[PDB]
RNA sequence: UAGGUAGUAGGUUUAUUAAGAGUUAAACCUAGCCAACGAUCCAUAAUCGAUAAUGAAAGUUAGAACGAUCACGUUGACUCUGAAAUAUAGUCAAUAUCUAUAAGAUACAGCAGUGAGGAAUAUUGGACAAUGAUCGAAAGAUUGAUCCAGUUACUUAUUAGGAUGAUAUAUAAAUAUAUAUAUAUAAAUUGAUUAAAAAUAAAAUCCAUAAAUAAUUAAAAUAAUGAUAUUAAUUACCAUAUAUUUUUAUAUGGAUAUAUUUUAAUAGUCCUGACUAAUAUUUGUGCCAGCAGUCGCGGUAACACAAAGAGGGC
């Protein structure tokens, strides 16, 4: 669509790949801090440029986020507790609890 | 009692004689070069008597029966030659009688052992074009036009396509030279079509043969009871078998009583269209019970009859 | 969606050539297992124009058939619809604004044709 | 006529015909059994099938080597 | 396979068709009649005949049709909002709008299905009268003396 | 499709759908389907041998099988009855193989716009045909009544045309044109009366078949048919063709050449760019083969057809094209009934 | 398997359940109930279809695949919650394994995978883009459901090249248009000496397309998001205008040196005495070796064994 305007919060490019998080500052040298890049270019040019999939999935996610004025705050993706998953959490804990706590 | 037989001539021919050993030749090949002749220079056998088309709108169909083998003639005489004992081309000792009068229907049956098969007759460049402007521009129905010349109503129908296209490549300059000359040199080479000629008109009587009525069935009425078209319509439970000419010759679509309005009854929506979609939605109202794809039907992919489609496009796509 | 009563795209076709049934359906049921009812059909692909139709202005047409006063009865006795169905059922004019999102709500966009209702 | 008694993996024990001229077979061999009776060997029901398990295919075969488990020559 | 031709050809199967009203409704004169009526007795009678005790602990009769009142089905189902309220939120009036549509969907649906079946009766009613009137025409046409009855030979007295 | 291999063989004798030279005399030598002597199994199974040759050998025949109908379809003539003419039996056996006429590789071949159903296969699969504007590529495609089917000018005249000969094929047919042509020069100048006298000889016995008559007396009329002394003297004689010198060097080759009737091009390559032999000739023993489909309406000027109708059986006719009798096509018949049991 | 049954058959009452009933438990009565049109018992088996196979059909067969129903989640019983569970829960026990040695955990008939068994059945793959499901007000998170790809001719379908083509040289004055070109010379693979062929088969000639290359690029999905994916398809310097069923054609802007990317085609397998399609013969073996669905073949002219030639199927 058309190019949004850089903001206070996100000057440039490198702190909208800070902000969104998911280890997307890693991804910095590939737009170089260019607005327009990262407002630009669609999957088929990211898929050229490197960008694994999960990862330019979530930027161009952000970059509709930012277009209509909505947070780009990174949201995280889910993780097993911390005794497992509850599948293999009962036999988990009980190996926790006989190796801690006795 | 079968066996392997080699296709030898049923006509009598030269065999071979004692050969040089480097001939390594057959009687099939030799039996070719008499039928064909001699090859000139140029590539082409000119003492063949099919060698060359007709331009007289009568086809030169293989009589082999009638000539016995004798395929030779003259290519400018057209006199009959046969091969001799020096190996030279001459005049025959006697004249062949079943060559001289010949059948009209013989004539126009391309393969000696089917007289089913006949070849068509071409409509000349004048009817094509009285037919064209008669539809086209005085208006007349398809059902008139096909009971004046004696032509079938899709044959009329086609004429009128098919002349719209020559139409249009005449008004481009896309017909060549080659194309024309072409043309012309198949033109005549068939039997053209006369309106006037009886037997050349085609039958307008002709319906489909149903399946229900192909049996047999009989009835025992008293002696002095009609029983006529319409009475044995209704005992096979079929509209009479003239109602159904009559509605064959209104199919034309330049044909008199065609019409297609009964079907104008089916809800139909156009969902909005909104500047950026790449698509209109299209609703058609359907009852529960008749529409979807249903549970459980039987899957062909695997069999010999699968089912095989095309698309709008043209591509194979499987149904 | 939520409830019992759902109605949601069941898949049909073949690999790589999906076809839909609109179907209402138990919401513990498989997807594709035999539903309460079929409504109706999805075929996804649009149809292709050619060259001359796209310079015309022939819009490529997604075909749907769809029993529309089935349909209103089981949106009545409160029978949910999925994302997908409830886009469907909104561009036939049988579901309103009300059923729209706040992602794909059209608030200003310019309208090219409008929903027309014809017989055919 | 050339034959051998067999004991199969199912514990029945039959009497197979070896086809072709000429055969490995020895005791302890593995085999592969298939149907197909010996009309002038009454007994003898299976047959032996040429070219698998420690039976090697017909030596020299040249005709119908898909019966005698030959491969193509080359 | 074969057994598909009973059912037109139609390879597999469809959901049976749900029934929008239940039970038979308070407009349907016709049915409302034959359960009154008197039922039979004797060889192709139906019930136990009188002075014939019934077993004990059963009813003797059937239970009675539960016929539906499609004016008292609207009233409970669908019923209208008692009064005007205040939706000046923005989810209240999406609420106030879906329910309004849903009530406008089930009203229409329950009065076109007593319509359909009132209008069913209606036309089998109609055409059964003109099959037995054609049947009359037929078999009097059929009854009709003709000529060539004359040929077919009669032994009327004996 | 199965692969075409002895197709053309002159002992097994088969005849194809092909206009070549080898299919013709097969064709012309056959004298019909001998079924004599032969036991129910083997008549059938000659049967079976020569139709199938000729109507889809391409098609597999496990495929055949799929595709055959058992059911044949005819037409009732509802005047018959009306005109007390001697009635003619229908062959409806002869409508064995009209599954096959209706498929797009053989409504090419009827339409004659291919030399042969494998060449229409060939036309087909490259992209020269068309069906109601769109583009078919697949042999398969069954035409239905109406159906309107297009194939590119270049290769219907690449079909019905002359072979084109190679620059080195027709430059020796040059040299040698020239060498008898310099003979008819060194004839009419050494004896001009006599040439003249066999000349007008010549021109009594062309029937009206031979069109150069015609074209002569406008030559007549060019220059009481009387001799002139001023013809000899006219007469030139050509420069001989040196084949090594002008080889590899088409324009000059073209330019050495100036003949009464060939000027300034070699043999058969007026216009080499062409795909065909130029000026435009028809091809050799096109005349036995051409035949008018009754199913099909043909536009030649501009390659274009139209489908009627599918074939069907009619009182002493059956637009199903066949050399091969009612009596062969009814064992065909019986043998496809029963899947060759 | 000829007798079976003893809550067994029926009646009455209570308990229990939302609810009938020897359904369960308790009490009291009557002597019944089933059975040679097969009881009881034993064995075997998940069942079925608008599914698949076959047949002219009635039918018969299968129950993999699609769909419906039932049962089960190592084995048995019991209990809790709940509208509904003897639940893939809990309890106890049984069998096996494991580590943390506890009145412990695990049980792949979820996906992938391994060993075993067997004639025989696949990746320890990608993605949540689509369709669904769960959680959440939402943003979103999760999903071996599912969607794709991999492996495997297991099945089906399409394609897997058309036209022309029996020799080569030398040969011939010195444009009203010719024309049946004619002579010599050499060469000519296997078989065979003529109805004995292999064979238009090969090569060669003409013209193509696929692939490649280049540009372009849909659709599955839109508010955005495409795993598949190096997408399908199309176009053959690219773009544009005009005319132009299709399509074609002209002319233009930029682009290379008057023309404009390149360019193909190596099938197997069985069979040829009759049933049963296969006539062109020949060699080896000699009741041996072997062939064989049936009849049979083989003891020196084997149409049947083992091969060559030729031939017939798919
Ligand atoms: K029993
Ligand atoms: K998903
Ligand atoms: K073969
Ligand atoms: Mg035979
Ligand atoms: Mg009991
Ligand atoms: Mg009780
Ligand atoms: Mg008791
Ligand atoms: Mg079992
Ligand atoms: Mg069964
Ligand atoms: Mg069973
Ligand atoms: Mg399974
Ligand atoms: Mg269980
Ligand atoms: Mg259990
Ligand atoms: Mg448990
Ligand atoms: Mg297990
Ligand atoms: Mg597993
Ligand atoms: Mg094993
Ligand atoms: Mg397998
Ligand atoms: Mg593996
Ligand atoms: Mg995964
Ligand atoms: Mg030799
Ligand atoms: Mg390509
Ligand atoms: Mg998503
Ligand atoms: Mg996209
Ligand atoms: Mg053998
Ligand atoms: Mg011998
Ligand atoms: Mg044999
Ligand atoms: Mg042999
Ligand atoms: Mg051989």
């Amino acid at each position: 669509s058309t190019i949004p305007k850089p903001s206070d919060q996100v000057p440039d490019v490198d702190a909208f790949l800070n902000k969104i998080g998911r280890n997307c500052n890693e991804l910095k040298d590939t737009f170089e801090n260019n607005w327009n890049n990262l407002f630009q270019w669609d999957s088929k040019i990211l898929k050229e440029k490197g960008v694994n999939i999960q990862q330019r999935k979530y930027i161009l996610k952000q970059v509709h986020n930012y277009r209509n004025n909505r947070p780009i705050h990174e949201i995280k993706l889910g993780k097993k507790s911390f005794f497992g998953g509850e599948r293999k959490r009962k036999a988990f804990t009980a190996k926790w609890k006989a190796e801690n706590k006795q | 009692f079968s066996r392997r037989r080699i296709a030898y001539p049923f006509y009598p021919f030269k065999k071979l004689g004692r050969q040089h050993p480097k001939k390594h030749d057959t009687n099939l090949k030799t039996a070719m070069r008499q039928f064909l002749g001699p090859k000139n220079y140029k590539g082409e056998y000119v003492m063949n008597k099919y060698f060359t088309v007709p331009t007289n709108h009568v086809p030169n169909y293989i009589k082999p029966d009638l000539e016995r083998g004798q395929s030779l003639e003259h290519p400018v005489t057209k006199k009959p030659l046969q091969l001799r004992y020096d190996g030279t081309l001459g005049p025959p000792p006697v004249e062949n009688k079943r060559l001289q009068n010949i059948f009209k229907d013989r004539l126009l049956q391309p393969f000696p052992s089917n007289p089913h098969c006949k070849t068509n007759y071409v409509l000349s460049p004048q009817l094509k074009q009285s037919i064209f402007e008669e539809i086209t521009v005085e208006g007349l129905s398809a059902q008139q036009v096909s009971q004046k010349y004696g032509l079938k109503i899709p044959r009329v129908e086609a004429i009128v396509k098919l002349v719209s296209v020559e139409n249009s490549w005449n008004r481009r300059n896309r017909v060549s030279s080659d194309l024309k000359t072409m043309d012309e040199t198949l033109y005549r080479m068939f039997p053209v079509f006369d309106s006037d000629a009886s037997f050349k008109r085609e039958n307008l009587s002709e319906i489909p043969v149903p399946q229900k009525t192909l049996a047999s069935r009989f009835l025992t009425i008293a002696e002095s009871e009609p029983f006529g078209p319409v009475d044995a319509a209704h005992v096979l439970e079929l509209e009479p078998a003239v109602e159904t000419l009559r509605n064959l010759s209104t199919v034309g679509e330049h044909s008199s009583g065609h019409q297609q309005s009964t079907n104008k009854n089916t809800k139909v929506i156009y969902g909005e269209l909104v500047e950026g979609e790449r698509s209109q939605y299209k609703f058609t109202n359907a009852k529960v019970g008749k529409v979807g794809y249903r549970y459980g039907s039987g899957n062909r992919d695997n069999k010999k009859d699968r089912r095989i489609g095309f698309n709008k496009l043209g591509q194979m796509v499987y149904i | 969606t939520c409830g019992l009563v759902r109605i949601r795209l069941a898949r049909f076709g073949r690999k790589n050539s999906p076809v839909y049934n609109i179907v209402v359906a138990n919401s513990r049921k498989a997807r594709d297992a035999k539903p309460i009812e079929v409504l109706g059909t999805y075929v996804p692909v649009p149809s292709p124009v050619t060259k001359r139709e796209l310079k015309r202005g022939v819009v490529p047409i997604k075909d749907v058939k769809l029993d529309f006063d089935r349909t209103k009865y089981w949106i009545g006795v409160g029978a949910q619809p999925s994302e997908t169905v409830t886009k469907l059922l909104r561009k036939a004019g049988i579901l309103n604004d009300a059923w729209a999102t706040s992602k794909n709500s059209n608030v200003n966009r310019k309208v090219v044709f409008e929903r027309m209702e014809t017989l055919e | 006529r050339k034959a051998c008694r067999v004991r199969l993996t199912n514990g029945n024990v039959v009497s197979a015909y070896i086809p072709g001229e000429g055969h490995d077979a020895q005791e302890h061999s593995i085999v592969y059994v298939r149907g197909g009776r010996c009309q002038d060997l009454p007994g003898v029901k299976y047959h032996v099938i040429r070219g698998a398990g420690d039976l090697s295919g017909v030596v020299n075969r040249i005709s119908s080597r898909s019966k005698y488990g030959a491969k193509k020559p080359s | 396979g074969k057994g598909a031709a009973k059912y037109g050809f139609k390879s597999g199967v469809f959901p049976t068709t749900r029934s929008i009203l239940k039970s038979p409704t308070t407009k349907q004169t016709d049915i409302i009649n034959k359960v009154k009526s008197p039922k039979p007795k004797g060889v192709l009678g139906i019930g136990y005949a009188k002075g014939v005790k019934h077993p004990k602990g059963s009813h003797r009769l059937s239970p009675k049709v539960n016929f539906i009142d499609v004016d008292n089905l609207i009233a409970k189902t669908v019923a209208e909002p008692q009064s005007i309220k205040s939706s000046n939120g923005s989810a209240q009036k999406v609420r106030l709008q879906k329910a309004e549509l849903r009530r406008k969907f089930l009203i229409e649906a329950f009065r076109k299905e007593e319509a359909r079946l009132l209008h069913k009766h209606e036309y089998l009613q109609k055409r059964t009268k003109e099959l037995e009137k054609a049947k009359e025409l037929e078999l009097e046409k059929l009854n009709k003396e003709k000529s060539s009855d004359l040929t077919i030979m009669t032994l009327d007295k004996m | 499709p199965r692969k075409a291999n002895l197709l053309k063989s002159l002992a097994r004798g088969r005849v194809r759908t092909s206009f070549n030279k080898y299919n013709l005399f097969n064709l012309y030598k056959k004298g019909g389907v001998d079924l004599k002597s032969k036991s129910l199994y083997q008549q059938k199974w000659t049967a079976k041998q020569e139709t199938r040759a000729y109507h889809g050998e391409h098609l597999t025949e496990k495929r055949w099988q799929t595709v055959f109908k058992p059911k044949l379809d005819s037409v009732a003539q509802l005047d018959a009855s009306l005109r007390g003419g001697e009635i003619k039996e229908t062959p409806f056996l002869l409508q064995t193989f009209a599954v096959l006429e209706k498929r797009l590789d053989f409504a090419l071949f009827r339409a004659m716009f291919a030399s042969s159903v494998r060449q229409a296969r060939q036309f087909i699969l490259h992209g020269n045909v068309r069906v109601n504007g769109v583009k078919i590529k697949h042999p398969s495609y069954t035409l239905k009544p109406g159906d309107m089917f297009s194939v590119k000018p270049d290769k219907v005249l690449e079909a019905l045309g002359a072979k084109k000969p190679s620059f080195q094929e027709a430059l020796k047919i040059d040299k040698t044109q020239i060498v008898l042509w310099n003979k008819y020069v060194k004839e009419a100048k050494t004896e001009p009366k006599e040439v003249w006298e066999k000349k007008l000889e010549n021109f009594e016995k062309m029937s009206d078949s031979n069109p150069k008559k015609l074209q002569f007396q406008e030559f007549l009329r060019q220059y009481s048919l009387t001799f002139d002394p001023k013809w000899a003297k006219n007469l030139k004689y050509h420069d001989p063709i040196k084949l090594s010198e002008l080889e590899g060097d088409e324009p000059k080759a073209r330019k050495l050449i100036n003949l009464p009737w060939q000027k300034n091009y070699v043999y058969g390559r007026q216009d080499p760019k062409k795909p065909f032999f130029t000026p435009w000739k028809p091809r050799p023993f096109l005349s036995p083969f051409a035949i008018l489909p009754h199913h099909l309406e043909i536009s030649f000027k501009t390659c274009h057809a139209v489908y009627l109708r599918d074939p069907v059986a009619r009182p002493g006719q059956s637009e199903v094209i066949s050399p091969f009798d009612v009596p062969v096509h009814e064992r065909a018949y019986m043998y496809y009934l029963r899947n060759g049991k």
